[PDB]
RNA sequence: UUAGGGAUAUGUGGCGUCAAAACUUAUGGGCUCAUUCGAUACGUGAAAAGGGUGUUGGUGGAUAACAAAUCCACCGGCCCCGAAAAUGGAUGACGCU
RNA sequence: GCGACGUCGCUUUUUGAUCCUUCGAUGUCGGCUCUUCCUAACCUAGCGCCGCAGAAGACGCUAAGGGUUGGAUUGUUCACC
RNA sequence: AAAGA
RNA sequence: GGUAUCGUGAGGGAAGUAUGGGGUAGUAAACUCCCAUGCCGUGCCUCUAGUUUCUGGGGUUUGUCGAACGGCAAGUGCCCCGAAGCCAUCGCACGGUGGUUCUCGGCUGAACUCUAAGCCAGAAGCCAAUCCCAAGACCAGAUGCCCAC
């Protein structure tokens, strides 16, 4: 008889914290040994959103014409320094590591994340790895399973961190390194370990991962909100305003049989702090730090001189200082979250994902307003100089 | 169609800015509305819904009969990004097929109504 | 210390096998098993693909990670057929289960642990063959899950040809004794050539 | 059909594992493949006609030609459909062919 | 596609029985809310087939996977628009 | 798991 | 042994689904696609909207501090506006994958036809996979660091 569809997704059970705030890629692509060893995944920090305009293509009614407004999110992405090489087995109980090759230099940041501490520490975190590969046998130990992620590996991870006393962000309270494996997906395993052997120790920087106008998937952990309650963890219903022992809760949880109150049935709990995916999200910009191009949000129609910082910073999280990424629409964090790239596993072959952009407009206009002004030089240029750089500007 | 708002659910009393006669636009429901469980039948900007006249002649009152939403005191967010919304509801009432059937309409047709009605446009003194 | 009896399970009826080894792992012998790819079933793959179907489709309603737990990887569908031939809810029988391994194929631990057996009062070919459909375990389970059957196939193929790289290498090392063996007559005493014959081991 | 024990032997029921017993009998005669086979009475009854161009059995009646053998009609099932429900699911379980 | 005549299997949200459980208490229909389940398939989904030229219906099978509304009167279930 | 065998 | 980091992933969960459109084409009608919308799902807060105990800034009302200034009392006086945060099918983003088989079109022909053996083929379907959980599946996964006795 009457129903309804069902409240909520059973897919995403249980509703329940996720084991670290890192966002990490379950699964990396499938390995195309056609393809070129490259790097399949980056870490970035969520910085926030704003929008853009864009010059519209894949003729429809809504497009092949005037522009459209869509908001957007800042990803700040710094080069990530690789550290290790880590192969595995094809072994009939699932992949298993055999071995790790580290570099002879392992960052002061990265050392950190095998701690808790690190300043009462005594610091002896890979003590006897840089004196160990110094020697002759580390050498051959190195080789020696080198020589082995050629003969029994078929995966092929390095091991990046992210530089983060290079990420002079401070809201991102920590100064532990993020450690992060990362997926090889080129072809030979024997030309997959030559790249990782070769940019070990080197920085790997976003663009090197990711292009322009292609699209990625976003590992990520969801903002928390705690226990909530029935109606908002899976937004079921409110009761009738008439109800006793109030209303905000799920009436009937079980039928006489089965005597036991089933798992799809609505309950409180932990709501938000959920590992997420966002398949499909598209990278409209990849631009590089100000230290190096002070005009990143200025593309072609916009030929003043702005960046992608706000007026104010973004809120809550500060200004976006290195090699940020525009992607397109929501990502499942608050702001400074750590945030993983990924390369898509769908087919990817449409003309609504293949598709080629440019940018015809950026906002700058602050967050933490409303915010009427772009590029704080246009203020200056609405107001005068009022009693503030008045009573400095014209007291001297 | 678009992405309009939805601003008129069922028993909503639009006005009518079509010089036919009419004054009101008891919406009765919405003509393409796909039923979804205690949702009431809101219209839209370009909807056509089915109407009873609740207020002016009597040759159109007792009667269930046609609209199309010209105007929605509701914003709704255009795609090019420009939230943009009316002082007033408002309908044309027309033919079954949909049909102007009404003497041009007396207020600001609005894009989204226009260009899912072609005999509406031709008849409405300004278009947004 | 220990003395595990490394059975092996190439064409033996997924049945009368784990009836076998179950009263055998209750008489407090250590069975390890291999191979546990290649045990057969009676029937068509079809209907023994609906006969595990038909199993996979029960679970607690209220809580299914609290419902029977079905396994692919017929490594521990064999233990999965041996655990229900077996009293489980003593610790007469969970020490029982518990002496099982039920490898799947040969790993590298259990290829050079000794010589392995099989049972012959189950092996599908006590006679002539007929016609009649078997079904390779390894290939039903392939149907029902078990992501791991290609590597499974090709690690025991690096293995059927790892061995056979060294059953004809060291092969002038085996007639340098059926030779020295058998020239091990005619010189030595008489005495004992005769009753070598007598008793046929000659 | 019943005092407390031991032994010998049976009853009903059984002897693949659970489970003592054919460590899967040197078993013998046929039957059976069943995409829910079938398998301990009484549990309640499992399946009712119906047919076939199906697998095995039997009787009436031709040709010496079917498209050196090949027929016209039926009796008999094992077995195919006829036939279906609602927590997951039961020969008791696995499993057996 | 069913209809004479008819019959024969299986049917419960069935009409009643029965008095087996409950009389030192299994709290009364309907709703609300929410979850599940089945197919005897309403929709979509798959061919099939006709006096199925297109159109458009027509019969049928396979599938429980997804979907199956908002109101007026009624306490209602049902019924009706 | 080794590697030798 | 401790502690720490990175994984593995047995097993359980599981979801995307409708509708219109353009298109070639009034064609001995649909079909890879192109385009939206709707619902569901998971997110998000750039915008829009709501929200205000930033009682933020203002205004005002009775009382009240001798009066302004400044406040205060009216369990937050009332009011206009209000960032932040939260949040809306009120806003926004995203959710188009490989095998396997049966219906089935059919192949070879035996004892001429699809099947008695030999067989392609494919909608759902199931099955993994993406996805969510994660060794009480006790990980002889890898790895960092280290004692006393
Ligand atoms: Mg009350
Ligand atoms: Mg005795
Ligand atoms: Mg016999
Ligand atoms: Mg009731
Ligand atoms: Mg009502
Ligand atoms: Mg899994
Ligand atoms: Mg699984």
């Amino acid at each position: 008889k009457f129903e309804h569809p069902r409240h909520g997704h059973l897919g995403f059970l249980p509703r329940k914290r996720s084991r670290q705030i890192r966002g990490r890629a379950r699964a990396f692509p499938k390995d195309d040994a056609t393809q070129k060893p490259h790097l399949t995944s980056f870490m970035v920090f969520k910085a926030g959103m704003t929008h853009i305009v864009r010059d519209v293509d894949r003729p429809g009614s809504k497009v092949n014409k005037k522009e459209v407004v869509e908001p957007v999110t800042i990803l700040e992405a710094p080069p990530m320094v690789i550290v290790g090489i880590v192969g595995y087995r094809q072994t009939p109980v699932g992949l298993k590591t055999i071995g790790t090759v580290w570099a002879h230099h392992t960052s002061v940041e990265f050392r950190r994340r095998y701690y808790k501490n690190w300043k009462q520490s005594a610091q002896l975190a890979f003590s006897r790895q840089k004196q160990f590969a110094n020697t002759k046998e580390g050498k051959v130990a190195e080789a020696r399973t080198l020589n082995a992620f050629a003969k029994k590996a078929s995966v092929i991870r390095v091991i990046a961190h992210t530089q983060l006393r290079k990420l002079r962000n401070h809201r991102v309270g920590v100064k532990k390194a993020h450690v992060q494996e990362i997926q090889i997906n080129g072809g030979n395993v024997a030309a997959k370990i030559a790249l990782a052997k070769s940019l070990l120790e080197k920085e790997v920087r976003v663009d090197s991962v990711f292009q322009q106008s292609e699209a990625c998937d976003v590992c990520s952990v969801t903002k928390g909100h705690g226990t909530e309650g029935v109606v908002k963890r899976w937004g079921v219903a409110c009761l009738p305003r008439k109800t006793h022992r109030g209303l905000r809760k799920v009436a009937c949880i079980g039928a006489w049989h089965p005597a036991r109150v089933m798992y799809t049935v609505a309950r409180a709990g932990q709501h938000g702090y959920h590992h997420r995916t966002q398949l499909n999200k598209k990278i409209y910009q990849i631009g590089r730090s100000v230290a190096v191009e002070p005009n990143q949000a200025t593309t072609t129609y916009d030929l003043t001189a702005k960046t992608i910082t706000p007026m104010g910073g973004f809120v809550g999280y500060g200004t976006v200082r290195n090699d940020y990424v525009m992607l397109k629409g929501s990502v499942s964090g608050p702001r400074r979250r750590v945030m993983t790239l990924r390369r898509p596993m769908a087919p990817q072959t449409s003309r609504h994902l293949k598709e080629k952009i440019v940018l015809k407009f950026i906002d700058t206009s602050s967050k933490i307003g409303h915010g009427r002004f772009q590029t704080k030089k246009e203020k200056n240029q609405w107001f005068g100089p009022l009693k503030k750089d008045r009573i400095r500007r014209e007291e001297r | 169609r678009f992405r309009v708002s939805v601003a008129l659910p069922v028993g909503a009393v639009v006005n009518c800015a079509d010089n036919t006669g009419a004054k009101n636009l008891y919406v009765i429901s919405v003509k393409g509305y796909h039923g979804r469980l205690n949702r009431l039948p809101s219209a839209a900007l370009g909807d056509m819904v089915m109407c009873s006249v609740k207020k002016g002649k009597p040759e159109l009152r007792k009667k269930v009969l046609n609209a199309v939403i010209i105007r929605q005191r509701k914003s709704w967010r255009r795609k090019d990004g420009t939230v943009i919304y009316f002082e007033d509801n408002a309908g044309v009432i027309v033919n079954p097929k949909g049909e102007m059937k009404g003497s041009g309409i007396a207020g600001p047709v609005a894009k989204e109504s226009a260009d899912l009605w072609p005999k509406i446009s031709t008849h409405a003194p300004a278009i947004v | 210390r220990p003395e595990i009896i490394v059975i092996d399970l190439k064409d033996h009826v997924l049945g009368r096998a784990a009836a076998v080894v179950a009263k055998q792992l209750l008489l407090g012998k250590k069975i390890t098993v291999v191979r546990c790819e290649q045990l057969n079933i009676a029937g068509t793959e079809i209907r023994n693909k609906i006969k595990y179907l038909q199993y996979l489709r029960k679970r607690k309603l209220t809580n299914p990670t609290k419902g029977p737990f079905h396994h692919r990887a017929p490594s521990d569908v064999f233990v999965r057929t041996v655990r229900s031939m077996l009293p489980r809810y003593t610790k007469r029988g969970m020490k029982a289960l518990n002496s099982l391994v039920a490898y799947e194929g040969i790993p590298p631990n259990v290829v050079r642990t000794g010589g392995r057996v099989v049972i012959p009062r189950a092996q599908r070919h006590v006679c002539y063959r007929s016609e009649r459909p078997y079904t390779v375990l390894g290939n039903m389970c392939k149907h029902v899950g078990w992501k791991y059957s290609d590597v499974v196939a090709n690690l025991e193929k690096a293995r059927v040809e790892k061995a056979s790289r060294h059953h004809e290498k060291q092969a002038k090392l085996r007639e340098a004794w059926k030779a020295a063996r058998k020239e091990a007559l005619a010189k030595m005493p008489k005495h004992n050539v005769e009753v070598l014959k007598k008793f046929g081991y000659a």
